[PDB]
RNA sequence: AAUAGGCGGCCGUCGAGGGCUCGGGUAGAAGACCCGGU
RNA sequence: CGGCCGCCGAGACCCCGGCGCACGGACCGAUUGGUCCGUGAUCGGGUAGGCGGGCGUGCCGGUGGCGUAGAAGCCGGGCC
RNA sequence: ACCGAUAGCGAACUAGUACCGUGAGGGAAAGCUGAAAAGCACCCCGGGAGGGGGGUGAAAAGAGCCUGAAACCGGGCGGCGAUAGGAGGGUGCGGCCCGAAAGGAAUGAGCCUCCCCGAAGGAAACCGCGGCGACGCGGGAGUACGAGGGGAGGGGACCGG
């Protein structure tokens, strides 16, 4: 089991690496989902996520796309998008992932890994909005 | 002996070759390290204890993966599973 | 003699058998009742059939249950009271009990190890309908076979 | 152009299904600084009317006006449990719950029949009709240890909320014997204060007078009267079809367009009507009466029970509430009340209004 | 709610609890739900 | 956007083994043929259509046989 | 050198019959017990129809009668079986199960170990050098390996299906 501190990490690259590990067959726990960053313009990102949450089935809301609003759920769905979700292998790989906001009591005092391919130091300018800010705009709990 | 992970079949985007598998050994991360394993056997264990035999024939890519040819192809439940080199 | 049994391992020293042919009852309800009665003791099965006839206990339906209302209690679910089928199967069970007694087995240790219902010959008839159409009106008959064994 | 009109019925009360339980649940609680239990419970008895001098702001202020009221019988509740809530990952999670040990019951209306002495009822016997699995060999000492452990957890600070578990006593008013067990929040900002408030009344009786204030607004929660299966005309208030319709008049005409090739959930259809969980807002508590009697002007006391008794209900014998207007539910239904959660900016004064006449004539 | 939840209590490694049956509706198309049963 | 480096990727191309075909050759068949060798980078998809060979069914003239120690037929399997 | 009961005349048989239309006129379906009825005496159960024993027969072939196919229905056994999506299949293998004969096999199976040759193809450790870099070049070396073709030793029941 590998624990990854999502603080100061690019969401897409972190999700790609984590999906790769899950497919190779490891157990991954992400510990700081609310601190992941998304580069771009704040208004554009907010509009995109608002439209994603607005997607729903007209004939029955109980079947519509349930796009997430919490930070950990946003990270989980981003990772799920990079997996063969429509296959047994993809479902099993997704079942080996846990995402949390903040460090839970059970993970305190443990080794927290990081991905240098997703750190914010790669960016020329730090123009990004955190998943926590996105969830706050969307109205999620955290 | 060495431990390895079965990654996938030898494949294109929409074509699959059943008797060749891609295997990643634990502590190899280059073609130079992976080339030392050419000619070594690869063993896979079935749930009932049956042993399936293959041999490493070529390196794959540049990150340390290798190609193993199996006389009888792996079932496909071996994807992401562990195999023994030698 | 005229009809054979689907049971393969019949042992005359420990088992008894009986049957009824060309019964004017519903084969589907006969199948349901036989499925309920399979694996039961003879006296318990007789009490079951008596309760079904008296309407104190519904028979669940697992295969033929279209447009069937549920019943009070757990496991219901569609159920009904096939009184005619219950009476016919009760007659068959009494016959098998007599056969076992005449063989010499104890009636209180008999378990129904085989019971089956089959579709028999169809008696054909017609019923008039609108626009000068003659339309089938048929009776489906049932064969019942039972084999019981003495347990020790 | 076409003709516009609002849609038939509201989509904010869907699904229109039968209530999960006949005992109402309370999802939200008002924020208060006073340390008191935030609500009460009772049984719906009937409706009557009064004439009162209006005190609420408006055009008819100071003029004697007609007012319909509902009488809710509220025998004292029994406070028998305390529950503690910690903060979980996704919300409140109960950490522990302590109930008092068994005690003799003295308010049970035992009657001498031919042979045998008084039944001599005790608690955990009426409660068994609801819980059915109660502690065995439970002692005051063990109860004290459990309470001390709960208090120690509160001191450590793992507890973020405390609530009181109460039970109704229908046997006092001879309505029935099976009680209703409910959970109630306590106002205030100190968990220690709330814990002391519950602890001082654990195992005791709480009366509506010690909880609620006359003349204040309340929210009323109950399950409405059941109507069975009802068609769309009554369920959603659709318009009857043209009188020349040969396939029926009490049905929706078109249940959807060609595309989407499915029936949308918004099309009215027949189904369950009534027996729904509902909440009513801003119902004034006109008065609180004791022992089935209401005092008027320190020298007149009247019986709230009308001549011949309430229809489909007995005689009021315990404390009761007078609620302005109507409340959801049937006769003898369990009704929960809480302090109003969204009162108007200009609320009426918190005191009993001047009552000039109370109707006690036959209601049947 | 597939991360398919929390807590108190009773039970098992004969037996807690429940169903049919009984008298009635705060309920009802069958099921279900609710009160009572010495 | 202007360039470069390494990999991965077909039934394509290369190699080993097998089949058929077209043409030529040797040898051998009492009615269309059979065995073997040589060449094929310059033979091997295919609708309409043309041509060659082969499998199966009833009966007749011959020839050689099987069967109550179990024919035809039918059911489930092995081999070619 | 015709057909062999949906064929041959429409009719192999109580067939131009049954039956349809007021009427001219139209017009089916339907063969087979066994060598011999030897066509089940007697007992138990059932209101009966029948069921179970017991008899006849080389064989129930039991009159609902030569063989009894397919579709369909009921039961038994093997496999799957209530979080999973594609016309119900194709390639490969794994799990469970069957596996006497007709396939191989104690004159030796799956399996384990070792040795020789080898087409097209074909690395790397390390050393020297070029490039800002990804990297490349000469040696190692056409070496290790390589489809397939042969040999020896061990074990003793599976392999194919």
């Amino acid at each position: 089991m590998r624990i990854i501190n999502a603080e100061g990490l690019i969401l897409g690259r972190l999700a790609s690496k984590v999906a790769k590990m899950l497919l190779e067959g490891e157990e991954v726990v992400i510990v700081n989902a609310e601190k992941a960053v998304i580069t771009g313009n704040r208004d554009v990102i907010f509009k995109k996520y608002k439209q994603r949450t607005e997607l729903r089935t007209l004939t029955n809301p109980r079947r519509g796309p349930f796009y997430p609003k919490r930070s950990d759920e946003i990270v989980r769905r981003t990772i799920r998008g990079m997996l063969p979700w429509k296959t047994d292998r993809g479902r099993k790989a997704f079942k080996r992932l846990k995402v949390y906001v903040g460090i839970p009591k059970e993970f305190q005092g443990k080794e927290l890994e990081t991905i240098i391919e997703a750190h914010v130091s790669r960016l020329s300018r730090p123009k990004y909005v955190t998943v926590g800010e996105v969830a706050k705009f969307l109205g999620g709990k955290f | 002996r060495i431990k390895g992970v079965v990654l996938s079949y030898r494949r294109s985007k929409e074509n699959q070759h059943n008797n060749v598998m891609i295997i990643k050994p634990l502590d190899v991360n280059s073609r130079e390290e992976a080339s030392k394993l050419i000619g070594r056997l690869v063993l896979w264990k079935s749930p009932s204890g049956k042993i399936l035999k293959g041999k490493i024939v070529r390196v794959h890519g540049t990150k340390g993966a290798v190609r193993a040819r199996f006389e009888k192809g792996l079932p496909g439940q071996a994807l992401g599973d562990y195999v023994e080199i030698v | 003699k005229r009809f054979g049994y689907s049971f393969q391992n019949f042992d005359p020293k420990r088992m008894a058998r009986a049957s009824a042919r060309d019964l004017r009852i519903s084969p589907k309800l006969a199948v349901e009742v036989c499925r309920e009665l399979r694996g039961m003791m003879l006296n318990d099965a007789l009490r079951y059939l008596d309760d079904v006839i008296a309407l104190k206990r519904p028979v669940p339906l697992k295969r033929y249950n279209d447009s069937q209302g549920h019943k009070p209690g757990k496991g219901f679910g569609p159920g009904r009271y096939p009184v005619k089928v219950a009476k016919a199967i009760k007659k068959v069970l009494l016959n098998v009990k007599n056969n076992a007694v005449q063989k010499g087995l104890d009636p209180d240790k008999l378990k129904i190890i085989h019971i089956a219902a089959h579709k028999g010959p169809v008696l054909r008839g017609w019923y008039p309908r609108a626009f000068g159409r003659a339309t089938p009106f048929n009776e489906q008959t049932t064969h019942i076979e039972v084999v019981v064994e003495e347990i020790r | 152009g076409k003709v516009h009109r609002p849609r038939r019925g509201s989509l904010g009360f869907s699904p229109r299904k039968r209530a999960k339980s006949i005992v109402p649940r309370i999802r939200s609680w008002p924020k208060e600084t006073e340390v008191r239990m935030l609500g009460f419970a009772g049984y719906k008895a009937g409706m009557t009317h009064i004439l009162m001098i209006d005190d609420e702001p408006g055009l008819t202020n100071g003029k004697e006006i007609f007012m319909p009221v509902t009488i809710i019988e509220t025998p004292p509740l029994r406070v028998f449990g305390i529950r503690a809530y910690r903060m979980g990952y996704l919300g409140l999670e109960t950490a522990t719950e302590v109930i008092v040990p068994d005690f003799p019951l003295d308010n049970y209306p035992a009657k001498e029949r031919k042979g045998k002495p008084k039944p001599k009822m005790t608690f955990y016997k009426l409660l068994e009709r609801r819980i059915a699995t109660l502690p065995k060999n439970y002692t005051q000492e063990m109860f004290e240890q459990k309470l001390g452990q709960l208090e120690d957890m509160i001191k450590e600070g793992e507890i973020v909320d405390v609530r009181a578990i109460v039970a109704t006593q229908p046997w006092v008013i001879k309505l029935k014997k099976k009680p209703e067990v409910m959970e109630y929040a306590i106002g205030g900002t100190s968990v220690e204060e709330k814990f002391n408030y519950i602890k001082e009344k654990l195992g005791k009786e709480l009366r509506v007078g010690e909880v609620l204030k006359e003349g204040e607004l309340l929210d009323v929660i109950a399950v409405t009267k059941g109507k069975g299966t009802q068609g769309p005309v009554k369920r959603w208030g659709i318009k009857l079809r043209a009188h020349k319709d040969s396939k029926g008049r009490r049905k929706v005409g078109s249940i959807g367009p060609w595309h989407p090739a499915r029936v949308m959930w918004t099309v009215p259809m027949a189904g369950q009507m009534g027996f729904h969980h509902r909440t009513e807002l801003n119902k004034r508590l006109i008065a609180i009466g004791e022992n089935g009697k209401l005092k008027l002007d320190e020298n007149t006391e009247i019986e709230i029970t009308p001549k011949g008794g309430f229809p489909h209900y007995g005689i009021v014998r315990s404390d009761f509430m007078m609620i302005a207007g109507s409340v959801p539910g049937a006769i003898k239904r369990i009704i929960r009340v809480r302090p109003a959660i969204r009162p108007p900016k200009k609320k009426p004064p918190v005191q009993r209004p001047q009552i000039t006449y109370v109707s006690v004539e036959s209601k049947q």
